[PDB]
């Protein structure tokens, strides 16, 4: 009897805080970006990308040196401007908010073709990671208000928190891809993209870095996101004069000295670059006991799966 | 006639694949799947991919030609992931609720009992019903199924009555020894 | 095929309604109500068994060839089968 109460009574005054639920990241990027090298060098791997994206699913695992307590990372990614909702709903649950986080990666190759790419990706994410902090029907939303405050009140730090620019309720990192093109740009374009790339971090408060081989950055910084993976923050100065390498810690990048919205936009687009069938009938085609027998296939096979019921 | 079994599979993808068997116990006393819940999460993900990249690699006749006039059924058909995934999603909850009927089951953390016969146990009467609530539990643990099932895995529970089991017998020899030092301490006071 | 046939055969002004029973007495297709439907094809799974034992018990080597039965409301038709048969109602008058 009271045996067992007191055993009862202390698994429910523990599971408030192997490892506590795990944070996970999504990669919002184009297909064939480069961005699946990205993630297999997160990983720490040398393996040639996969071709396809739908959802892919990889992890790691990280130690800290007292001990091996396999900190897991997982990853999801999706890439072009397809079946938007429809995956990105699938990785993030609301119960998992609190531990996801975002990284968003452009090819420079061209910013305004791959503009409608990323910003419809990040349309989905936004919207869904928004309804989930109480479409569960989460009545004690207590912890709701307390994520939310930390989101933004972690990059207005130090600045007086005038403004919540854009209310972003989930971490983003923002990158471009295959920077080697860069260097080949017209001089007013770099500028054009320059004054884009640099709004859009201090618009969503999110920190920049490069990408290449010898670049470390990438690896901390993304690890940083995954969960200490390559080290801690390790805030260095924002690098808006080069404009060689590429490192901006959010927060530093004040509007009027970045930039000094939708005019900034519009006047970069135009500058940069404006020039941004199924055949069910098949009638070219014939046969007789094939297309019968499919018809009726048709028709048992779907009837088949609706009976299923299935809540899924 | 390949598109439509390609997207029969795809339906049923959470029915039709080989089966998964998985071991639960008490890893360092903790209720855990050998192997890692994320491992097998990882080899279901695979076996669907494998599926869906079949419309990749078809020599149809007139090899010579080209190839899209099949792989274009994948783009074409990628609504079908929806579906596949809520699926997924839902058969790993599933497994989850498994996990967690067997941590509700029998609590294992088994504080330890000596704090708590000293505060309020020993009434005579309070005391028998601690033996006979123990030996009502026993004879719940003996019907515990030796093994649960979900769409695609099977589960071996055997494990995890045996470390039950343990504790079972464990409570006994408390109750019986704390029982033997109470009265005999009784007896050492008016002795005294 | 079947299906346009089947429906041709329902506009017919004599049909009364067409029920396919596949897995003895568990229809997939009909176009009637489903209290009848599934009635009928139990009815008419029953009814057909019988006749086929009373073919075999006449003579032990012959088997039914077709089944009918008459009612004043309507007329039924069955047809023997070795996995499954249809059923097919009519108003007589």
């Amino acid at each position: 009897e009271t045996l067992w109460e007191i055993a009862k009574a202390e698994v429910e005054k523990r599971g408030i805080n192997a490892e506590i639920a795990e944070k996970f990241v999504f990669f919002i990027g184009s297909k064939n970006g480069g961005k699946t090298t990205i993630i297999l060098r997160c990983l720490d791997r040398d393996e040639p990308p996969k071709p396809t994206l739908a959802l892919e699913y990889t992890y790691g695992r990280r130690a800290k040196g007292h001990n091996t307590p396999k900190d897991i990372a997982h990853f999801w990614e999706l890439g072009g401007g397809t079946s938007l909702l429809d995956l990105i709903s699938i990785p993030i649950t609301g119960d998992t908010l609190r531990t996801f986080s975002l990284v968003l990666v452009l090819d420079l190759s061209k910013p305004n073709d791959l503009w409608p790419t990323m910003e419809n990706l990040l349309q989905a994410t936004k919207s869904h990671v928004d309804k989930v902090i109480m479409k569960l029907g989460k009545t004690n939303a207590k912890a709701v208000s307390e994520m939310r405050q930390k989101i933004w009140n972690n990059m207005p730090k130090d600045h007086p928190d005038h403004e919540l620019i854009d209310p972003f309720p989930v971490p983003l990192v923002i990158i471009g891809s295959k920077y080697d093109v860069f260097q080949d740009f017209e001089s007013e374009k770099r500028k054009v993209i320059c004054k884009t790339l640099r709004f859009v971090a201090h618009y969503y408060g999110a920190s920049l870095m490069f990408t290449s081989k010898s670049e470390a950055l990438l690896l901390k910084i993304r690890g940083v996101i995954n969960q200490l993976a390559f080290g801690i923050d390790k805030s260095k100065s924002i690098c808006v004069d080069q404009n060689k390498p590429l490192f901006i810690t959010a927060g530093l990048d004040s509007f009027g000295q970045i930039g000094s919205p939708m005019e900034l936009w519009k006047k970069v687009y135009e500058k940069l670059f404006p020039p941004k069938i199924k055949d069910p009938a098949r009638d070219p085609q014939y046969a007789e006991n094939e297309v019968d027998e499919m018809r009726i296939q048709k028709d048992l096979e779907l009837e088949q799966y609706k009976r299923s019921s299935s809540k899924s | 006639a390949l598109e439509h079994q390609y997207q029969m599979g795809l339906e049923a993808l959470n029915e039709n694949l080989p089966e998964i068997n998985i071991d639960l116990t008490y890893k360092q006393g903790r209720l855990q799947f050998r192997p890692p819940f994320e491992e097998i999460r990882a080899k279901y993900y695979r076996e669907m991919k494998r599926f869906i990249g079949i419309p990749n690699q078809f020599k149809g006749v007139g090899e010579a030609g080209d190839e899209s006039i099949f792989s274009i059924m994948i783009d074409r058909n990628a609504s079908g992931f929806l579906t596949i995934f809520s699926k997924a999603e839902d058969l790993f909850r599933r497994l989850s609720a498994v996990l967690h009927q067997h941590k509700e089951w029998i609590v294992i953390g088994q504080v330890d009992m000596e704090a708590l016969v000293e505060k309020h146990l020993f009434t005579v009467h309070d005391w028998e019903k601690n033996f006979k609530a123990l030996k009502i539990k026993g004879k719940e643990v003996e019907r515990l199924p030796s093994a649960v099932k979900v769409d695609c895995l099977n589960i071996n529970c055997n494990p995890v009555k045996t470390v039950i089991d343990d504790l079972i017998q464990k409570l006994f020899d408390l109750l019986v020894l704390s029982l033997k030092k109470s009265i005999q301490a009784h007896l050492h006071e008016i002795d005294t | 095929e079947v299906e346009e046939t089947l429906k041709r055969l329902q506009s017919q002004k004599g049909v009364q309604g067409i029920i396919v029973v596949n897995t003895e007495g568990i229809p997939i297709k009909s176009t009637m109500d489903n209290p009848t439907t599934t009635q009928y094809a139990s009815l008419m799974h029953s009814f057909i068994l019988k006749a086929r034992s009373t073919v075999r018990d006449i003579d032990p080597q012959n088997d039914l060839t077709f089944l009918r039965i008459r009612s004043k409301k309507n007329e039924i038709m069955v047809a023997p089968d070795k996995d499954y048969f249809l059923i097919v109602i009519q108003n007589p008058t």
